[PDB]
């Protein structure tokens, strides 16, 4: 009496990770968003200049 | 929200790249301001120089 349908269900435990889409997403822009304000501050330094 | 075993760090690495690279154009593009500072330099030196000459 297998249990088919519990076998897999733990096939899936063993070989799945956890992720929230919006915590990978926050990062990503919060490290992309601080070489992006040294571009613009540089920029912004030469025609004050 | 279940994800394979490898996923969340090949979206990781994708974001680390990104920052090297987008940190060598900022590199490059202050190096390049500095060539307009040397460029006016010379430029005003040549006629501070002049001047000196024609006036002896």
């Amino acid at each position: 009496d297998f249990d088919y349908e519990k076998m897999a269900n733990a096939n899936k435990g063993a070989m799945t990770e956890n992720a929230d889409e919006n915590a990978l997403q926050s990062d990503a822009k919060g490290k992309l968003d601080s070489v992006a304000t040294d571009y613009g501050a540089a920029i912004d330094g030469f025609i004050g200049d | 929200m279940p994800v394979l075993l490898g996923i969340p760090l090949l979206l990781r690495f994708l974001g680390f790249l990104l920052v090297t690279l987008f940190g060598y154009l900022l590199t490059f593009l202050k190096k390049g301001f500095g060539k307009i500072a040397i460029a006016i330099s010379l430029f005003l030196a040549l006629i501070i120089g002049l001047n000196s000459i024609l006036v002896g």
